[PDB]
């Protein structure tokens, strides 16, 4: 889940 | 390591109305973080399904997705004429974001050997000091094909320009053009110009040739 | 309606730097991350990187580190990608996409694509050569030595539309070659004339080539 910070939040 | 998405088979041949399933396999577990796109010619990719199974507003109900972990599937419940083109999967679970190599959804038809035609250089080009020899390998199916040029019985790879058409909208075949360009001086040092087409339709290549001095 | 509008096709020289734009309308630009994608022969899709317009955070595909730099101009709701030291390997169609829509987001809206051709070529009109040699006969036209794309081809001013294959142009040694074939019953040629009409708008060229027996 390393991409959530950038893509979803 | 970058996540590798494998889409296999690379080509699916169907007829409108068929039910089809397209596979996208991940090199490591990516939970539900797979999205599917349709892509035609050089047009923009079009999002069909997100997060393996989630529907997109405006996308026809015939498209659905399923799978998780490393095994994903895009399904078309009755293929329509507008659906032929490329399908790419994409993962967004890890950096860098990656795509699969795509599956081509093509129209199925009967196998057909290429119609091969060879052409010597025109006198107009010869006057300008150039010599192009053209071979058309037309209306064949399936798409994979190989062309080899032989000059005086020797394979020549220098000066060869190949181009391939997309699947023909009328008869579902593929075509290829191969041009071998020499100077007029080099063209006159040889006699036999041959293009050999290898295709799944025969164990023997189709051999088209001409002799310059004839 | 959400729209991502990209800048026009680019014809640039080797070693140059180029900036291409992705201008949005119909929504708040800073809501979602922008992504850049390279469409190359295959077709093949590659992800270059993403920028978060709200704060300038980025993530890049290491393959494009140095080559491509992402930025945003919040004052004009425009995303940019800048390429440095351009080579023929960078000739491709580049797409921008936002990563938005309903939660959880995905690449839902895309630009129309920007074609980038890296070449030392200047505008050059095509040379149009005839391709002259069964129950059917194939004839053609060989369109060589031109720049840039596009060249369009018709047969008998569009009257001969069946049995035509016009091949995608291919750039080789900084000039393009295109070819087109037409198949007619052998009984109709040379009695019924066959002429290709070749248009090259960039050089204000529109020429006809009648195909006559050798």
């Amino acid at each position: 889940n390393e991409t959530d910070v950038m893509l979803l939040n | 390591s970058d996540i590798v998405l494998t889409q296999s088979p690379a080509t699916l041949s169907v007829t409108p109305g068929d039910r089809v399933s397209l596979s996208c396999r991940a090199s490591q577990g990516i939970y539900n973080y797979v999205h599917w796109f349709q892509q035609k010619s050089h047009e923009s990719p079009r999002l069909l399904i997100k997060y393996a199974s989630q529907s997109i507003s405006g996308i026809p109900s015939r498209f659905s997705g399923s799978g998780s972990g490393t095994d994903f599937t895009l399904s078309i419940n009755s293929v329509e004429s507008e659906d032929f083109g490329m399908y790419f999967c994409q993962q967004t679970n890890k950096w860098p974001l990656t795509f699969g190599a795509g599956t081509k959804l093509e129209l199925k038809r009967a196998d057909a050997a290429p119609t091969v035609s060879i052409f010597p250089p025109s006198s107009e080009q010869l006057t300008s000091g150039g010599a192009s020899v053209v071979c058309f390998l037309n209306n064949f199916y399936p798409k994979d094909i190989n062309v080899k040029w032989k000059i005086d019985g020797s394979e020549r790879q220098n000066g060869v320009l190949n181009s391939w058409t997309d699947q023909d909208s009328k008869d579902s075949t593929y075509s290829m053009s191969s041009t071998l360009t020499l100077t007029k001086d080099e063209y006159e040092r040889h006699n036999s110009y041959t293009c050999e087409a290898t295709h799944k339709t025969s164990t023997s290549p189709i051999v088209k040739s001409f002799n310059r001095n004839e | 309606e959400v729209q991502l509008q990209q800048s026009g096709p680019e014809l640039v020289k080797p070693g140059a730097s180029l900036k291409i734009s992705c201008k949005t309308s119909g929504y708040t630009f800073t809501d979602f991350t922008f992504h850049w994608v390279k469409l190359s022969h295959g077709p093949s899709l590659e992800w270059i990187g993403t920028i978060k317009p709200s704060n300038g955070d980025t993530a890049y595909n290491q393959k494009f580190k140095g080559k491509a730099t992402l930025s945003v101009d919040k004052s004009a709701s425009t995303a940019h990608i800048e390429f440095r030291s351009l080579t023929s390997e960078d000739s491709a169609v580049y797409f921008c996409a936002r990563f938005g829509g309903s939660y959880p987001y995905a690449m839902d809206y895309w630009g129309q694509g920007t074609s980038v051709i890296v070449s030392s070529a200047k505008t050059t009109p095509p040379s149009v050569y005839p391709l002259a040699p069964n129950s059917m006969v194939t004839l053609g036209c060989l369109v060589k030595g031109y720049f840039p794309e596009p060249v369009t081809v018709t047969w008998n001013s569009g009257s001969l539309s069946s049995g035509v294959h016009t091949f995608p142009a291919v750039l080789q040694s900084d000039l393009y070659t295109l070819s087109s074939s037409v198949t007619v019953p052998s009984s109709t040629w040379p009695s019924e004339t066959v002429t290709c009409n070749v248009a090259h708008p960039a050089s204000s060229t529109k020429v006809d080539k009648k195909i006559v027996p050798r």
